């Protein structure tokens, strides 16, 4: 009336735990996933003698260990999280509109279908954490199901609650390297203090939260310097890829006619201080592509409040 | 040990917060909740364009005296 089953966290180091059919997993171990399931409130039987079962909770030293080789340094409350937002999502599809990979609304979900959409147009990106890059290579692959669920452990995102697009797009790319070049070059002054240069490098040179418009980022920033007078900054170099640029809701009408820069966009529907709703959009043949959740419709011109903004390659130089 | 830095709001006025780099900026976010009426879960915070990690020492991000964090409403979309 007893059973022998093996614990694990990733799927190559294991570890033994004989347990009872008179309490449950988790008086006896904790919560435990097989085959994607949580059976933490069943009561152990002969169907899991000899099975392999992921712990989540109550892990041990060496289990933990290898968490953070697989997952970075992240935090007890996360294999918990991790594993049940996968369970939870399992539900969810993704949808093929206009030869695009789209995610379906489920569970106010509309939110991510923004991120997912903008990081399938970085072409040229990689995770340095292990699991994180194996989702992001299986999403690209068809099951994006693990991708999904682990970004919302990574940004701390509540299941089926609106939360920010430029929020988690942003934290998600501080996980993220480049596979090519790319270099950003500040150059700050102050009339006490002197006249210094800032380098960045790689995937860093690709985002910033603040400006929306490669003018605006371009343009000389005044702000108290350490002296007390007025530190300036402004940027004298910039060779990347593609540019991500993210602000808070500003309402433009972009139109095809005049032929924008930018390739992609993000749009926030409603007021800020409310519950609103997430749009993905990509210009393609002289059109705006909008992908609301599972569905797309074409337009030449749309009113509408940007938040994220995605531009091709940046070659620039001044002073 | 500890250091002064500033967390700027959406209406565009600084205040200063006695940090130390080992605390991490869920520790910060809970000074600046602290100050103004603002929750942990309404807003992030961002340096030098990048966004600040809850779980994470603020010496990750190179704060200097008097270097200017911005305080960003999370949208609810
Ligand atoms: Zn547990
Ligand atoms: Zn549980
Ligand atoms: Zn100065
Ligand atoms: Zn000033
Ligand atoms: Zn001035």
């Amino acid at each position: 009336l007893t059973i022998e089953v093996l614990v694990t966290v990733d799927g190559v180091n294991f570890r033994t735990v004989v347990l009872n059919n008179k309490n449950t997993y988790r008086s006896q171990l904790g919560c435990v996933f097989f085959n994607g399931a949580d059976i933490s409130d069943t009561i152990p039987d002969e169907k899991q003698n000899g099975h392999s079962l992921y712990l989540a909770d109550n892990l041990t030293a060496d289990e933990t260990k290898a968490l953070k080789e697989l997952y970075g340094p992240v935090d007890p409350t996360f294999l918990h999280r991790f594993y049940s937002l996968k369970a939870a999502v399992h539900g969810w599809k993704m949808v093929v509109c206009d030869k695009v990979r789209s995610l379906k609304l489920s569970d106010n979900n509309c939110y991510l279908n923004a991120v997912i959409m903008t990081l399938d147009l970085l072409k040229d990106i990689k995770f340095v954490i292990p699991a994180l890059q194996h989702a992001f290579m299986k999403h690209k692959g068809g099951d994006s199901t693990d991708f999904i669920a682990l970004i919302m452990a990574y940004g701390n995102c509540t299941f089926g609650a609106p939360d920010d697009a430029s929020r988690l797009l942003h934290t998600v790319l501080a996980k993220a390297e480049l596979c090519c070049s790319a270099r950003m070059v500040w150059r700050e002054w102050c009339n006490v203090c002197g006249i210094k240069d800032v380098v960045l490098q790689g995937l860093k040179a690709c985002c910033y939260v603040g400006v929306q418009t490669v003018e605006d980022l371009r343009a000389r920033m005044t702000y108290v310097c350490q002296c007390g007078g007025e530190r300036h900054r402004q940027l004298v170099e910039h060779t990347t890829p593609w540019l991500l640029l993210s602000g808070t809701p500003n309402e433009k009408l972009v139109t095809t006619s005049t032929a924008p820069d930018f390739v992609a966009f993000n749009v926030f529907q409603g007021i800020e201080t409310a519950v609103g709703h997430y749009v993905h959009a990509r210009l393609k043949g002289g059109l705006i592509l909008k992908f609301d959740s599972g569905t797309v419709s074409k337009t030449s011109d749309w009113k509408c409040k940007v938040t994220d903004v995605l531009f091709p390659g940046q070659k620039y130089s001044s002073d | 040990e500890p250091l002064s830095i500033l967390v700027r709001n959406n209406k565009g006025r600084s205040s200063t917060y006695e940090v130390r780099l080992t605390q991490t900026v869920a520790h910060l976010k809970q000074q600046v909740s602290g100050l103004e009426g603002v929750q942990d879960d309404l807003f992030w915070l961002t340096f030098e364009g990048k966004p600040l990690e809850d779980q994470l020492p603020l010496g990750e991000y190179g704060l200097k005296p008097l270097s200017t964090v911005f305080m960003n409403l999370r949208l609810r979309g």
